[PDB]
């Protein structure tokens, strides 16, 4: 489940900030694909109570984290 | 719609149908 690590970096604290806020700005119909990534992402994830999730980037690991930028960056875009 | 809100957590997002 990786074939790469050292491509995957770690993600600080200032990066995550902007992008706790931006994907929550963005819609609900973005919301459910993000939440998504954690859900299969994270395997403590996928509790009884699939309308819920607990997303800790104390805990969360470096992939998981960017991959959401990734997908919160090209829908909300910047340039 | 989804929801989300943040913990006391240093960016612990919580996001809920």
């Amino acid at each position: 489940e990786s074939e790469e690590e050292d491509k995957c970096k770690p993600m600080s604290y200032e990066e995550k900030r902007q992008l706790s806020l931006d994907i929550n700005k963005l819609p609900g119909e973005k919301l459910g694909r993000v939440v998504h990534i954690i859900q299969s992402r994270e395997p403590s994830l996928k509790n009884s109570n699939p309308d819920e999730i607990e997303i800790d980037f104390e805990t969360l690991k470096p992939s998981t984290l960017r991959e959401l930028e990734r997908y919160v960056t090209s829908c909300l875009r910047k340039k | 719609t989804w929801r989300v809100q943040r913990s006391q957590n240093p960016l612990k997002i919580r996001l809920t149908r």
